[PDB]
RNA sequence: GUGCUCGCUUCGGCAGCACAUAUACUAAAAUUGGAACGAUACAGAGAAGAUUAGCAUCCCCUGCGCAAGGAUG
RNA sequence: UGGUUUCUCUUCAGAUCGCAUAAAUCUUUCGCCUUUUACUAAAGAUUUCCGUGGAGAGGAACAACUCUG
RNA sequence: GGCUAAGAUC
RNA sequence: CUCCGAACGGUAAGAGCCUAGCAUGUAGA
């Protein structure tokens, strides 16, 4: 969580191949 | 012990409280003890005679005696003072004298057939001292 | 403030965040309050080596994600 | 049949289909075509149901949810607003109640399909509308006036839904009847715009309000009240001397008289007294304490409920304590006298404001008997469609004739039937019978003002059509299309998404056009079929 | 209160009751239960929070 | 409580077919080729 | 009703009432009541009216507006599983003020009630039952109350 | 054991009538034979390969498997 | 005509059988993907389980209180 | 003894 | 803005010695 996560391009939730979830929480 | 009701029980419950009391601690003295001594089903005998005695006093109290009412006597079986099966089986002719309502179960034997608890002596075998391993007694 | 996680065998793994600083036996207090069981009944140990009660975090150099075989005592 | 409701193994009935449901269509003087209009949700198709429930012994009534028998289509149980007018032809008995044909047709309430409302009215005779009595008069209720009046119909209110004063509202009975005759003064306002019926004005006195509740099966006209109160052992003159409980006081000294003066501080008129005042207090009893005093009303009034009713719910309870009470709809027989002027007899005015003249040739011939005119006097104005969609069935009143199976009639169409015949397409009508709500009747013959449900003659027809036949017809002049009061002004475009089902869409939008008479599909010169909407 | 909670005095304070009443009586193992107006009228006073 | 009450409701048919072989194991004892 | 001090059936003060109420001039008595006075009339009126109009009405009305559970007179078994009490307001446009937490919660379980509804509509058809009844009747079972 | 016999017939009892008809892998037992890849001490995965591969034609263990995996002729 | 209850067992359930609602399987779809199971939810139909509804059969409690007619 | 990319193959 | 993951793919490989928590309830003379 040190990051910013804003400059990224377009989400990183989890980069180790087990997104279920997919969800961004604004909904 | 905890009545489990708190709904005020009528007269007749004082007269009837130290004979209940001194069963009910007989039992509770024969459910704390141990394991030791007993074979296999014979430390079970104790909880079914303190039972057994305990039904006995309800039912003399209110069909032999008949002195306590019977808002008294509703209010006893459903204290969990004596069991409202045992006091039916003991209000028909054919049995009086039982010692356990396991014992007159019909699917209870491999057999298919009753227990010695529920035979006569005359009428059963010469030499048998045997016990009824289920109910407790003769 | 790094993120130990306190991964046991047979499924207790759970994540204890504590500060850098933070002494050792603060850091019992935070895994029993994720696992369920005494802080004082908790060896934290990896590969034979129980920690102690009073040497803290820094010392030993945990940082973030270093994970802990949890036992009880 | 996942399109609409249908039959149901030829439902039973009170009436006999032959022995009365054939001797009535013939005798012209017993007709009573009626058209129901009434307001949005004033309670007009639900009480069509309560109509067949008291003629037909089915009883699947509202229980949980309601019993509308009247909108057959899947849309109209879904929405609930319903989109299409059905006619029922039914047996409702009068206060003597002998039997009537009552041809009526409940007609939707919605202020955009006024064209079927317009289509209704113009067939048929009666106007006899529905206005809800928790809101009175709504936006569906003034321009249903205004069209009623200018086609030189007959006009009768009936206050429904009355239980919403009592059950809903908790209204006293005195200012109840204030508030209702604040409905029928504005209902007789209203009705003062066309200065022709002067002399025949919208009042309880003379049998033109019926009060009734669409909710909970109740009837409470001035005739049919009176007929149960004197059943009830009262025995003081029923309907012949009745006709004084409004605005007048009654009085416990000198009880034979009904005057019009107030001894009491606190005493109100008649109809707060013996029609208003047991209405409010049968539904207190029944809705307010149903375990105390409630079989001690239903003896003193004379309703003997069994353990199985008293067994139900609040809701239903009270529906069937007064059903047990009132029973049979006798409130029809003011609607059959002060309104339902019996066509072909007495529809003079209705055929010299629907054809264009015709005299001395149609005029007298159209106004004329059932049998003896010839020409069968045939004019469509509502294009129903089976289960496929494919087959039409049209639907319109006979004037004066009778063709029953093998004479065809050239159907005379709308601009095809001037001086200047363009077309006729003549065909062999021989699938005509009666409708109903859900069942359909087989009918053979077709008398003159039954609503016949003529087949296989509605192919060459896509509007209001006639249809005369053609075994020596004088070309008379052609009945005038229904005007709908209400211009399209909303156009969407239509077009298929695959180009190559081009006729499909046109087909389509043919079929559409014979449904909804206001539907105009005009293609525009762009190649974009547009649609005309309200 | 024995005031306005007066038909639901002793009905509304244990479960035993609450399936085998056997007052006015409703199908004592726990079967279709059958009221009264002002019982269902004092329940609804409670069920208003 | 109705949450997990359903998760019970659910995982009691379930169970017994999940564990069912685990309490047994303990006494009874556990391409295009094919078209050419 | 805003209190039972009001009678059964009152003309309540959040009600537009009726202005003129006097359309009709009929100060004088009309020619129909002289009309009318050979309407004999000595019976009794179309209901007995013994009692007043009602004295549980304000309780009573009440309870036939209420929703499903408050207005049946016949209440059945209804497991106790089976009570949401949750689903009152769940569906209902709820917050009025603007949580993030309340939104995707509100969300979530309006998700789940049309989900349960909308594929998970069977007609329920079953062939087998008592389950554990068939231990009870077994030679080595026992049922007791504790 | 429970209730009754115009029984002996006292009312202390006896005899008869009617109901109740076969529980129990039987014991608080007797012995009988042994398994950690578990600690400790010894040396410490080679500091080195010329056939080029799979598919079907008999069983133990991990796992809940109508997924899967090791060993196999 | 004549019985309020309670427990056992025999069918069909096309009624929100359930005014509320779980899991697994099969055939198609998406997201991650690195071997696999545990995965995310859109459609449809097959079981299991939590339960229930009318109608005959056998025991117990006042069946006698006399219920409707 | 069959199917696998004359099975690829100096 | 508060959507929190678990196991397998992992510790080898062996030599000599040492000690343990376990299980069955028999027909026979
Ligand atoms: N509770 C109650 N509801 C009523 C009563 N009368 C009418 N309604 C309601 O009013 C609604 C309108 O009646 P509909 O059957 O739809 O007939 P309609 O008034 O012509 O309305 P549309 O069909 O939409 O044209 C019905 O659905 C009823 O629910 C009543 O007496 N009591
Ligand atoms: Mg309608």
């Amino acid at each position: 969580d040190h990051f910013n996560k804003t400059i990224l391009p377009k989400v990183m939730q989890v980069k180790n191949f087990g997104r279920s979830g997919r969800t961004k929480y604004t909904h | 012990k905890v009545k489990r009701s708190r709904k005020a029980p009528p007269d007749g419950w004082e007269l009837i409280e130290p004979t209940l009391d001194e069963l009910d601690q007989k039992m509770r003295e024969a459910e704390t003890e141990p394991h030791e001594g007993k074979r296999k089903v014979e430390s079970l005998w104790p909880i079914f005679r303190i039972h057994h005695q305990k039904t006995r006093y309800i039912f003399d109290l209110f069909y032999k005696r008949k002195a306590i009412s019977r808002e008294l006597y509703e209010y006893c079986i459903k204290e969990g003072y004596a069991d409202k099966n045992l006091i039916a089986k003991w209000k028909k002719q054919g049995y009086e004298n039982l010692c356990c309502l396991r014992c007159i179960q019909t699917r209870d034997t491999n057999f298919g057939t009753n227990c010695i608890c529920r035979v006569p002596k005359s009428k059963l075998e010469v030499g048998r001292i045997i016990e009824c391993t289920h109910c407790g007694c003769r | 403030m790094i993120e130990v996680v306190c991964n046991d065998r047979l499924g207790k793994k759970v994540r204890v965040k504590c500060n850098t600083d933070d002494t050792i036996g603060d850091l019992k207090k935070l895994i029993a309050a994720q696992t369920g069981t005494r802080w004082n009944k908790i060896v934290l140990k990896k590969w034979y080596t129980i920690f102690k009660d009073h040497v803290s975090l820094g010392d030993y150099e945990i940082h973030d994600g270093m994970n802990l075989e949890l036992y009880y005592q | 049949t996942k399109k609409f409701t249908l039959m149901e193994q030829t439902l039973p009935v009170t009436v006999y289909e032959m022995d009365f449901l054939a001797d009535l269509m013939d005798n012209s003087e017993l007709i009573r075509n009626v058209t129901l209009c009434g307001h949005l949700h004033h309670g007009k198709t639900c009480f069509v149901d309560c109509l067949i429930e008291q003629t037909h012994p089915e009883i699947r009534k509202r229980y949980d949810q309601d019993l509308c028998y009247t909108d057959i289509l899947f849309t109209e149980q879904e929405r609930g607003v319903g989109i299409k007018s059905t006619p029922v032809t039914v047996v409702l008995p009068d206060t003597k109640g002998k039997s009537y044909l009552f041809n009526i047709m409940d007609t939707p309430g919605h202020v955009n399909f006024s064209d079927e409302v317009t289509a209704g009215l113009r067939i048929s005779d009666g106007v006899v509308l529905f206005i809800d009595a928790a809101e009175g008069v709504m936006l569906n209720t003034e321009r249903l006036i205004k069209h009623a009046v200018q086609e030189r119909l007959a006009v009768t209110v009936c206050i429904n839904k009355i239980d919403r004063l009592i059950l809903e509202l908790k209204l006293p009975p005195t200012d109840a009847y204030y508030k209702l005759r604040h409905i029928v003064d504005e209902v007789n306002g209203l009705i003062s715009m066309y200065s022709t019926d002067e002399n025949l004005i919208l009042s309880p006195l003379l049998g033109n309000v019926c009060f009734s509740s669409s909710q909970y099966s109740i009837c409470f006209t001035l005739g049919s009240f009176a007929k149960i109160y004197a059943d009830t052992f009262g025995d003081i003159n029923y309907q012949e001397f009745a006709k004084r409980l409004w605005g007048d006081i009654y009085f416990n000294p000198k009880t034979r008289k009904f005057t019009k003066k107030a001894p009491t501080s606190s005493s109100q008129r008649s109809f707060v007294e013996f029609i208003l005042e047991p209405l409010y207090k049968i539904l207190a009893q029944v809705v307010g304490d149903v375990d105390t005093s409630l079989p001690r009303t239903l003896d003193e009034l004379g309703i003997h409920l069994t353990k199985e009713e008293l067994k139900l719910n609040i809701r239903p309870l009270l529906r069937l304590v007064c059903k047990k009470f009132f029973g049979e709809f006798t409130g029809f027989v003011d609607m059959c006298v002060q309104h339902i002027p019996s066509p072909k007899v007495g529809a003079k005015p209705k055929i010299e404001h629907t054809y264009t003249g015709g005299v001395d040739s149609d005029l007298g011939e159209a106004m004329s008997d059932c049998d003896p005119d010839g020409p069968l006097m045939c004019h469509t104005t509502k294009m129903y469609s089976t289960d496929d969609g494919v087959q039409f069935h049209a639907f319109g009143r006979v004037l004066s004739g009778t063709i029953h199976a093998g004479q065809p009639v050239k159907v005379l169409g709308e601009n095809y039937t001037l001086e200047d015949e363009e077309d006729s397409q003549i065909c062999t009508v021989g699938r005509l019978w009666i409708s109903v709500a859900r069942y359909h009747i087989e009918v053979n013959r077709v008398p003159a003002g039954n609503w016949v449900l003529i087949e296989g003659v509605d192919q060459p027809i896509v509007k209001t059509a006639t249809i005369t036949e053609p075994r020596g017809n004088e070309e008379a002049q052609i009945f005038r299309p229904l005007k709908f009061n209400t211009t399209s002004v909303i156009k969407i475009a239509v077009e298929p998404v695959n180009p190559s089902e081009l006729p499909k869409m046109l087909d389509g939008l043919r079929k559409v056009n014979k449904s909804y008479p206001s539907l105009t599909t005009k293609v525009e010169e762009s190649g974009e079929h547009v649609i005309l909407g309200t | 209160d024995p005031e306005e909670d007066a038909p639901v005095l002793d009905w509304f304070y244990d479960h035993q009751p609450l399936r085998d009443s056997r007052k006015y009586v409703n199908g004592s193992t726990y079967q279709r239960w059958q009221f009264t107006l002002p019982m269902m009228s004092t329940l609804y006073r409670l069920a208003n929070q | 409580w109705r949450v997990w009450l359903f998760f019970m409701r659910g995982i009691t048919p379930l169970l017994e077919r999940w564990l069912g072989n685990l309490l047994a194991r303990q006494f009874e004892g556990r391409v295009e080729s094919h078209f050419d | 009703t805003e209190d039972p001090d009001l009678p059964a059936f009152y003309f309540d003060p959040l009600i537009n009432p009726i202005s003129h109420r006097h359309s009709v001039k009929s100060q004088e008595p009309l020619p129909d009541d002289d009309e009318e006075f050979e309407l004999p009339e000595f019976v009794e009126p179309f209901l007995k009216d013994t009692p007043l109009y009602t004295d549980n009405t304000a309780n009573g009305i009440a309870l036939l507006w209420a929703p499903r559970p408050f207005n049946l007179r016949s209440g059945r078994t209804r497991r106790a599983l089976d009570i949401p009490l949750v689903k009152n307001w769940y569906r209902e446009h709820c917050p009025a003020g603007q949580p993030v937490k309340v939104r995707v919660s509100y969300q979530k379980l309006l998700k789940y009630y049309v989900l349960n509804a909308l594929k998970h509509r069977p007609p329920k058809a079953q062939k087998k039952r008592y389950l554990f009844r068939s231990f009870k009747a077994t030679k080595f079972f026992q049922s007791t109350k504790l």
